[PDB]
DNA sequence: GCTTGACAAAAGTGTTAAATTGTGCTATACT
């Protein structure tokens, strides 16, 4: 085992000296911001109090060195200096963690990367996205398999930049500023326009949790009255969708490639069989059984 | 029943309540009255029990008195707590954002032992938050509830765990105090490698005493025989280095270490619970630490009886931490006491040290006393503590169960993640104390529960349940409240066992519960106590489910949870088929207006109701009108009485939000048809008659609160004003002088509510902007527009306005000149996408609403209101919902006997006076004695007419419905009836969200989630998996770059859509750039290399 | 009836001094009004009552060309301090029209829009009886109206 | 920390309309005399972004500051003329 | 494994896994299970170097072990390892970091001075590249489209 | 663990494979599961009855008809292509992977079958008691 | 660029750390308690990390995009986009 | 189509007073 570390340093050009720090980097300020909330009260990152202990103790150390001081005092400073840089990098990894008011430990640099709330899982492997919405879902029994009911208010916001262009093309609005107000106030002209842009323009529907890829499927949006989402009754199986009040997210593919992938790869009617057993999924169930039986 | 104005609701109960339901808000008021120790609690503990009642406040004050330094030269003594009248009224506090509190006063006596002088001074501790009649607190204006916590009572508890290796038996005992280090068998302070013998000598007992006291214990001798410690002081040294490693000891420190750790009262806290637990089961006494080890050795040996060497005999047996005899339940008074104790001990520190550096004879009770830490404990307890919660009120029932909730989480208890499923399972001792059927569905299951109906809390913190003691096969009127310990002592007869004449056992044998608890069948001979009634185990909400006994515990739990989820309707109709509790749950909730003296009504206005008592006194009650509740429901009250009316004490003068004529109405009675209908009601969906819209039967109001303040800014003062820098006079059309929306106005999404302005500069306007200014002559204004507008997707009428100005005396935090709150309200018609449900756990969204023209409609031409799918019913074990659907039809249409000549066989067991009820009469089937299947059928045939003598439903509860679409009948008979369905607090208006562009996060440029921020949807790890399985690379890239994190690409894509150009190529996600920076800050050198040229720079 | 105006109140959610019913519970009551009008064009009715008593639809004074067909209907109960001054606007149409918000119409802050039910008919059913071979069909329809 | 908006973040609809405004001005300016448009640009610093004083614009065209002040007033009443201004109105803010 | 050899462990593991799912009534085609089982057998323990460049007790990829072991003109045994330990052995260091034990991974990566080629799809997700699967594969994304001269004629 | 496994090529050409049981011992009776084992695969070598006639050639899809046809000839096992034996340098090969359960045809060359396998396995996990 | 090939790690040496740094932050100071402006030489110092406002130095002598990439001889702040405040690092020299 | 001189506002510029900020110190004895 001990060889694995000693060998690693030979092949690389890394000086093992790197494991001791003469200098500590300082992260840019906007990544550890200090800002005033609405009302003027201030909030800042824990990183700054952590950086503050380090620099406080380093500066005191300089002071004691210059006066001359018994090792007891000086060595005490160096021990404190060591612990503060520990807390900065990884807090609580040794000893009790540095805490703030209410005794809650401060978040270290390591605390950024790690965990479900760290950068990787929170901000990297997933994230929040533009051009998306959600609502509660209701049954679609009159829909064709490739279609979905989309709340017209929801459709309007989702497609807002598209219609804004369209109603400037048609002369409804003279400039983009006027187009934006026309959509916000929901002046009646926009609806006919919405149906234009939404035509044959697909959208992805997702219900959490997403277990198999069939948990996202593309459909053909249909403007619908009401604030709910009309879901075709044959896709419940794949989404595991209960109408007990489940909600579903809508996503608007933008680029030509994204729309192609929606129509070809993810379209509802092209995904019927489960891609595990090959058995049919969209096959009738419940009511539709007893009706045909 | 027994309530003066109680409406007439006939019951099928075949038993008689021997005991009225206790006041079910009591658990909160008693705990608090003990803490403050008002005379109401004084009389209680004087007229029974101990003769020296000590209030919680005095109790913690005894612990402090006196304060004496090591010298004992000065002593600061406390005594005699006092409260003044409450500062402001509850109504005033909720308005002014203050906390409902009484100032507390204390007598502080400081004595100088050298000079023998006394200084007595009255001291102000602080404003001590008080408890409302309703059992709540007003903390900074918001009504809050202190939930009671479940904890392990102090005591000695033994556990037998089979060896993971040898399989041999082991104990394994533990002793948990009020405070101080804990010991386990001597493994102490989490220090292993400690023989239990080495300490027995540390007290100074010589080995012969071990051989004398150990006696029959073989491993007791072998442990001292193996232990190498020679001498009592040498063993203290082997204990000293394991307990205090790093410190070289002293004979003064070696001896006092053990003495100070436990025996000393300051460091080790004897609990009244712990003191009582072990004193009977066997501060800390040396006598007690010997009996501990003695109990243990006589456990692993297998003997059931230990007679102490000088003590009294008790069973030697294992203990169960989940048995309620060992589990409290710290109530609100105590949760406050503990937080006060902490505040005082932090002050004692400043009182002790203060004495030293203060010039003597210049010290007074005040100069030593600094009250900062005492009030901070209270304020910091109500805020930020998990046991102090914002009261849950969308309906009276939700509020009533929030109090009465007991949870095992919080400080002083286990964390939600660590505790295993053994604590979540229901114990046999929960019977009649904690309702098993009610808990959360989330991963709080079993950690949160509600106190049972007849359950009552002990002064020591153990729950008691009422019982009626039986003697010689005869059940007396004696009612004795027993704890879990004394219930294991006896045999509890089943609540319903046949009654004999003047009363006695009729049935040959008796249903009984043993101490297992293990059920058994024995004759009337051996019983002691019997159950006070069915539904002792049940809670209030659970007791409100008609035909509870027919529904699986799964769907019942859901049913209870969803009742507290309902929302008050404008009309508030009461349940056609009810249970017992509806009456008494609404009055005890406090959301209904009750008269406290018999008399007559002088005036009835929508605003208030006055009654002239027979006493000559005059009582009046101001009505809550369209008051916004915590979560936005409506608290509106309505008077149910008329001017001339006579009234009696405890009657119901006015209805609350969900109540009708005194009983809880959480929903409406609707005409239900259980056929599947054209694939619309499917997979739990529901369809509705448009009637429920036109007639506003499911309609409910909602009120939102909006807030803005004008503060002092470094660049000036913010000013509320009607002048906005750039607007049309149209947007301002609804603003008054000051710039706040006018009462009665209609407001859409983005409309202005309160205009506000803040200074700005130096501006540096863009050249293109400065040119238009010259052309159109509009001076660039000195200040930015920061103004209050209504959130996206909201709307309503402006109800009321509240303005707090610094110019006006008012009051406000430093910097805030003016505060204006605007209250918007809206009528919400029942809408497709809203969630409805019944009391049985049956829930679903509204999938469609049809014109009353085309709906299944009865032969009368009477359309059905709801069509419920047949398929969801059979598999869910909720079939109680079908029963009440039948009874619902009965209660609506009335009925007759069944006589003459005689009464039929089924009615013999027996409906009494129930033989006839008119149309629309309301029914009550208490849970565990309700109507019975036989009695339903007999009633199912009854009674015409619609109007004409024809009957609309058969003895099967079915009818022939005509399709309102084709006009032809439906081939088969369909079940119809009336069901009680509730409107639930999940609404489409609140749950529909959409975003194109919006605010982005500061550190990461991602859109920020939640409706408040106008946020976007999270595309998560699992969603990306699905995307990858499809093989859509461009879709996946898009979501993760130009739709979230790409700061240049997201503005370009917009630019492209608006110009109809092609969507551009994506860039680098900002979050990744951030990651590199965060790794650099760890001294990780991360370089992004190309094929070459080596390092690329992110910039 | 389309809208209503009450002097004292600027909106639906307040009370009136001395009146037992809040304005919203009064609007609910006024829903049960069954009126009839020659129309065309909107016409305002008027109601004013003082002193104790009980207000009902009979107390509504209709203009020329309209009538109230169930004056027996309870509106609000007033006491010594109760005074109720309210005008009502009757329009003509069919079906159910949800209250038209005065932001969409040209109304000012005072007008209370209300849901309007124009449905003369109350409850309707039918049945048929054939006319054996040669059977024909004869149907009876049961029509009820609100008066 | 993740509930905090970024107030300096670029808003796509404004930057695009600002691009569109920058287009309409370039056009409206083309309806002015070469020197009339040239004086407005330098006066407000359209091209450079750095505004210029009347004396400085007089230095490029070889006139007094007062002459430039005059030419400024005229082209502004020309710009205020409705046919030129009608299109820029919706850009008020 | 040591008794019946690498290919037999696979047969066993698929049977065992497939038995649990069969018990509960679930139908999974064996290939899906096989895809997963294939990833447990992909490495071998290095007993001797001998002139490598590899270290005893280390787990190295079978293909990477075979090629460099040739060295023109170093013995190991088949190794079974669980899915978690297997994924940590992956050559992508930022893929391993995002998975689990982030601190352990970053510290070993910085000492070994590890270079990540960004071949795998999780890596490309993190940096915003086009995953090398489905439409992102080279052969598909480099497709060139033009209308036939026959089509342009008809216009 | 499986996310990087995608179909990289049509055929690795190996003759290696795994032996599917395809019932046995009757009548004197398909294996309970040939649907998740033998079906959807592709033959590694020719399936030959005694003595015999080669009833199905290597590379056949092995649909429902093929199992009936084979079963008649009395073949109690078949050697099948699997991703376990696939020799592809990177990823796996379509022929070895076999039919796509979704399309019902030979897997496409882009398919990422690791993720699909991961999900196909984990999804039912909720139903595993 | 959006296409890079390798991404590498290694131990950052004190010299690497010093080369990244745009200055040594010498004070444990965030922002002034009155003006709320970044304190010089502290955390947030504009001299090292960057300008708070686009092409605006701390004092303001050079306020314009006309000269990007020049440093103010008074406050020592560089005239450029405030975005660099997100990209730039400091260091501490330990005693 | 443009320029001149009188002129006042606006903008810098240097000079001074006020405020703000930093540091040293306090001697019964006290560990
Ligand atoms: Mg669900
Ligand atoms: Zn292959
Ligand atoms: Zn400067």
């Amino acid at each position: 085992k001990r060889l694995k570390v000693v060998a690693a340093f030979q092949q690389s050009g890394n000086s093992p000296m790197g494991m001791v720090l003469d200098a500590v980097p300082v992260i840019p300020p906007e990544l550890r911001p200090m800002v005033q909330l609405d009302g003027g009260r201030f909030a800042t990152s824990d990183l700054n109090d952590l950086y503050r202990r380090v620099i406080n103790r380093n500066n005191r150390l300089k002071r004691l060195i210059d006066l001359g001081a018994p090792e007891i005092i000086v060595n005490n400073e160096k021990r404190m200096l060591q612990e503060s840089v520990d807390a900065l990098f990884d807090n609580g990894r040794r000893g009790r963690p540095v805490t703030g008011p209410g005794n809650r430990p401060l978040k270290s640099l390591s605390d950024l990367l790690k965990g479900k709330q760290g950068r990787f899982r929170q901000n990297l492997l997933g994230k929040r996205v533009d051009y998306s919405g959600r609502s509660v879902i209701v049954v679609g029994p009159q829909l064709k398999l490739h279609q979905c009911g989309l709340p017209k208010l929801m459709a309007l916001e989702l497609f807002k930049p598209f219609v804004m262009k369209r109603l400037v093309d048609l002369n409804h609005a003279q400039n983009i500023k006027s187009a934006k107000r026309m959509v916000e106030r929901q002046r009646p002209q926009v609806w006919d326009v919405l149906e234009e842009v939404i035509a044959e323009h697909p959208v992805l529907l997702n219900r959490a949790p997403t277990l198999h890829r069939l948990g996202i499927q593309a459909f053909e949006p249909q403007l619908v009255e009401g604030k709910a989402i009309q879901l075709h009754p044959l896709v419940c199986e794949a989404f595991n969708a209960d109408f007990d009040g489940d909600q579903m997210a809508v996503h608007l593919p933008l680029s030509a490639e994204a729309q192609a992938e929606a129509r070809i790869l993810m379209l509802s009617s092209n995904n019927i069989l489960s891609p595990a057993s090959g058995k049919p999924l969209a096959m009738p169930r419940l009511d539709m059984v007893t009706g045909l039986y | 029943n027994s309530v003066p104005g109680a409406p007439n609701r006939v019951s099928f109960a075949k038993l008689r309540e021997p005991l009225e339901v206790p006041g079910l808000l009591d658990v909160q008021t008693d705990s608090f009255e003990w803490l403050v120790g008002s005379d109401r609690w004084r009389q209680a503990a004087i007229d029974r029990g101990e003769e020296n009642p000590v209030g919680g406040l005095e109790e913690v004050l005894a612990e402090l008195s006196p304060i004496e330094d090591f010298s004992g030269s000065m002593s600061l003594s406390f005594s005699d707590p006092r409260f003044d009248e409450v500062k402001a009224s509850v109504d005033e506090c909720k308005d002014k954002d203050m906390t409902y509190a009484a100032p507390l006063f204390v007598t502080a006596e400081f004595i100088n032992n050298n000079t023998g002088e006394i200084k007595s001074q009255t001291v102000f501790m602080g404003d001590f938050p008080m408890m409302t009649e309703k059992g709540t607190f007003i903390i900074n204006g918001t009504e809050r509830v202190v939930v009671s916590q479940l904890v392990r009572s102090p005591g000695v508890y033994f556990d037998e765990t089979i060896d993971k290796s040898t399989e041999k038996t082991l104990h394994s005992v533990k002793v948990i105090p009020g405070r101080g280090a804990w010991l386990e068998f001597v493994r102490i302070d989490r220090k292993r490698r400690q023989p239990v013998t080495v300490l027995l000598k540390a007290l100074g007992w010589t080995n012969e005493q071990i051989v004398e006291r150990f006696g029959f214990s073989e491993i007791m001798m072998g442990t001292l025989e193996k232990d190498t410690t020679s001498g009592t002081d040498e063993a203290l040294l082997d204990i000293y280095r394991k307990l205090r490693p790093g410190e070289p000891p002293t004979k003064e420190s070696a001896q006092t270490l053990l003495e100070n750790l436990f025996f000393k009262e300051k460091r080790y806290d004897l609990a009244r619970v712990g003191r009582y637990k072990v004193n009977k089961k066997l501060t800390l006494t040396e006598e007690d630490v010997v009996a501990t080890i003695e109990y243990l050795v006589r456990l692993h040996e297998g003997q059931t009886s230990m007679t102490v060497p000088g003590g009294v005999e008790v069973p030697v047996e294992v203990d169960d931490i989940d048995h309620f005899g060992n589990r409290r339940l710290r109530t609100v008074g105590e949760l406050i006491q503990n937080q006060i104790r902490v505040g005082l001990s932090r002050m004692e520190r400043v009182v002790r040290e203060r004495m030293t550096t203060q010039d003597v004879e210049a010290i007074t009770p005040q100069t030593l006393i600094n009250i900062r830490p005492v009030v901070a404990a209270i304020k910091e307890f109500f805020g930020t503590s998990q046991l102090s919660q914002f009261m849950d009120q969308n309906n009276p029932l939700s509020g009533l169960t929030h109090k009465r909730r007991l949870s095992a989480l919080g400080p002083g208890g286990l964390s939600r993640e660590r505790a295993g499923l053994e604590v979540r399972d229901v114990h046999p001792s929960h019977y009649g104390r904690m309702c098993p059927i009610e808990t959360p569905e989330g991963p709080n299951i079993g950690l949160i529960g509600s106190l049972s109906v007849y359950a009552r809390v002990n002064p020591f913190g153990f729950i008691e349940t009422p019982y009626r003691k039986v003697e010689n096969g005869v059940v007396t009127d004696q009612i004795d409240y027993l704890t879990a310990d004394e219930e294991d002592r006896h045999v509890v007869a089943q609540a319903n066992s046949p009654t004999d004449e003047n009363g006695r056992f009729t049935e040959d044998r008796v249903m009984v519960r043993k101490k297992g608890g293990e059920v058994e069948f024995v004759s009337a001979d051996q019983v002691d106590y019997m159950d006070v009634s069915p539904r002792q185990m049940v809670s209030v909400a659970t007791a409100m489910i008609p035909f509870l006994e027919h529904d699986d515990a799964n769907r019942a739990l859901m049913g209870a949870n969803m009742q507290r989820q309902a929302v008050p309707l404008v009309r508030s109709e009461a349940p056609l088929v009810g249970t017992g509790m509806e009456l008494r749950a609404a009055i005890d909730a406090g959301d209904v207006v009750v008269a406290d003296k018999t008399g007559v009504i002088e005036e009835v206005s929508a605003d208030y109701i006055t009654v002239m008592a027979d006493d000559g006194t005059r009582q009046s009650y101001r009505l809550r009108k369209f008051a916004r509740s915590n979560h936005g429901t409506c608290a509106n009250q309505r008077p149910i009485v008329d001017a001339g009316q006579r009234v009696e004490a405890g009657q119901v003068i006015a209805d609350g939000p969900c109540t009708q004529n005194g009983e809880m109405a959480l929903g409406k009675n609707l005409l239900v048809a259980i056929m599947p209908w054209e694939g619309h009601n499917y997979e739990d969906a529901i369809i509705l008659s448009n009637r429920l819209v036109e007639e506003d039967v499911l309609t409910s109001i909602h009120i939102e609160e909006h807030e803005i303040d004008a503060r002092d800014t470094k660049l000036g003062a913010e000013e509320i004003t009607r002048d906005i820098p750039n607007v049309s006079d149209e947007v301002l059309a609804d603003l008054d002088e000051r710039g706040i929306v006018r009462i009665g106005a209609e407001v859409r999404d983005g409309d202005i509510l309160v205009g506000k302005v803040t200074p700005k500069g130096e501006t540096e306007l863009t050249p293109e902007e400065r040119l238009l200014r010259a052309i159109f002559g509009e001076k660039a204004r000195e200040v930015r527009d920061t103004s209050l507008k209504v959130p996206h997707g909201e709307s309503g009428k402006v109800i009321g306005i509240r303005v707090f100005s610094r110019e006006d005396d008012d009051e406000l935090p430093a910097g805030v000149n003016e505060l204006v709150r605007v209250y918007v309200a809206q009528k919400r018609k029942i809408s497709d996408g809203d969630k409805l449900a019944g009391r049985h756990g049956n829930k679903g969204v509204i999938g469609k609403i049809l014109p009353v023209e085309d709906m299944p409609f009865l032969p009368d031409g009477t359309p059905v209101d709801i069509i419920l799918n047949t398929h969801g019913v059979p598999r869910r074990m909720n079939i109680g919902q079908i029963l009440e659907t039948h009874l619902g039809w009965v209660a609506k249409a009335g009925w007759n006997i069944d006589v003459a000549a005689g009464v039929p066989d089924w009615a013999s067991k027996l409906p009494e006076e129930l033989y006839s009820a008119p149309a629309d009469s309301t029914v009550a089937t208490p849970v565990f004695d309700g109507a019975q299947e036989g009695e339903l059928a007999g009633l199912l045939g009854s009674t015409l007419p619609n109007r004409d003598g024809e009957v609309m439903v058969d003895a099967d509860g079915k009818s022939t419905l005509f399709d309102g679409r084709s006009g032809e009948p439906f081939p088969y008979p369909v079940t119809v009836g009336y069901m009680y369905i509730l409107k639930l607090h999940h609404l489409v208006d609140d749950k529909i969200h959409a975003r194109s562009t919006g605010p982005y996060s500061m550190i990461t440029q991602q859109p920020l989630g939640g409706k408040a921020q106008f946020g976007g949807q999270r595309f998560g790890e699992m969603e990306c998996w699905a995307m990858q399985a499809y093989g859509a690379a461009y879709t996946l890239q898009e979501l993760l770059t130009i739709k979230s994190d790409d700061t240049v690409g997201r503005v370009k894509v917009y630019e492209a859509i608006v110009k109809g150009e092609n969507i551009p190529e994506p860039g680098i996600p900002e979050s990744f750039k951030v990651l590199l920076k965060e790794l650099q800050s760890l001294c990780l050198n991360v370089e992004v290399l190309s094929s070459d040229g080596a390092a690329i720079e992110m910039r | 009836v389309t809208s209503i105006r009450i002097d004292g109140v600027l909106h639906e959610f307040t009370t009136v001094p001395g009146v037992k019913e809040d304005v919203t519970d009064i609007i609910l009551n006024l829903k049960g009004l069954v009126v009839s009008s020659d129309d065309d064009e909107p016409v305002t009715m008027y109601l004013r009552k003082q002193g104790p008593g009980v207000v009902t639809a009979g107390d509504i004074v209709p203009p020329a060309g309209v009538t109230v067909h169930n004056p027996d209907m309870h509106i609000a109960t007033l006491n010594d301090k109760g005074k109720l001054e309210v005008e009502l606007v009757v329009e003509r149409g069919r079906g159910y029209v949800p209250a038209v918000q005065n932001k969409a119409s040209g109304a000012e802050i005072g007008r209370i829009p209300v849901d309007s039910i124009y449905s003369p008919v109350l409850k309707v059913t039918y049945k048929v009886e054939a006319t054996q071979r040669t059977d024909f069909d004869k149907l009876i329809i049961d029509v009820e109206t609100k008066n | 920390g993740d509930f905090i908006e970024d107030s300096e973040a670029v808003v796509a609809v404004d930057a695009v309309s600002f691009t569109l405004l920058q287009d309409q001005l370039q056009s409206v300016l083309e309806t002015l005399s070469e020197r009339e448009a040239g004086v407005v640009r330098l006066r407000f610093g359209l091209t450079d972004g750095q505004p210029r004083t009347l004396d400085e614009i007089g230095q490029v065209y070889g006139v007094t500051r007062e002459r430039i002040r005059q030419i400024e007033s005229k082209t502004m009443s020309k710009l205020r003329h409705p046919s030129r201004s009608q299109v820029l109105r919706d850009y008020l803010d | 494994l040591r008794v019946q050899g690498p290919r037999e462990v696979q047969i066993h593991l698929v049977k065992e896994v497939q038995e649990v799912y069969r018990a509960q009534g679930v139908s999974i085609h064996d290939k899906h299970i096989e895809v997963i089982v294939r990833q447990m057998l992909r490495r071998v323990t290095i007993i001797d170097s001998g002139s490598t460049e590899f270290l005893p007790g280390s787990l190295t990829e079978r293909a990477e072990f075979e090629a460099e072991n040739r060295r023109v003109v170093a013995a190991g045994r088949p190794v079974l390892m669980g899915i978690t330990k297997a994924s940590l052995a992956t050559d992508s260091w930022l893929s391993a970091a995002s998975f689990q034990e982030t601190t352990r991974v970053l510290t070993d990566a910085a000492i070994n001075c590890r270079s990540d080629k960004l071949n795998g799809l999780k890596e490309n997700v993190i940096i915003g590249k086009l995953i090398p699967a489905g439409t992102g594969i080279s052969r598909y994304r480099n497709i060139q489209v033009q209308p036939t001269e026959e089509a342009r004629a008809a216009a | 663990v499986s996310q990087d496994v995608i179909v990289r090529e049509h055929d690795c050409e190996t003759e290696r494979g795994i032996n599917v049981t395809l019932a046995e011992r009757g009548p004197d009776i398909r294996d309970a599961h040939v649907e998740t084992s033998a079906f959807a695969r592709t033959l590694a070598t020719d399936a030959v009855d005694a003595n015999g006639n080669v009833i199905i050639e290597r590379g056949h899809d092995l649909g429902d008809p093929a199992i009936d046809a084979l079963l008649a000839a009395g073949i109690t096992t078949v050697k099948v292509r699997s991703v376990l034996t696939c020799t592809s340098a990177t990823g796996v090969c379509a022929m070895c992977y076999g039919r796509s359960m979704a399309t019902g045809k030979l897997v496409d060359i882009g398919e990422a079958v690791g993720i699909v396998a991961a999900q196909s396995i984990g999804e039912p996990g909720t139903q595993l008691t | 660029v959006n296409f890079f090939d390798e991404l590498r790690i290694g131990l950052a040496t004190a010299d690497d750390i010093r080369n990244w740094s745009y200055g040594e932050v010498k004070k444990p100071e965030t922002i002034n308690y009155r003006t709320l402006k970044p304190e010089k030489d502290g955390l947030f110092c504009e001299k090292i990390f960057g300008p708070t406002r686009d092409w605006e130095c701390y004092c303001g002598k050079y306020k314009r995009v006309r000269f990007k990439g020049i440093i103010c001889e008074r406050c020592g702040v560089e005239v450029t986009r405030a975005k660099v405040r997100r990209e730039r690092m400091g260091h501490i020299e330990l005693a």
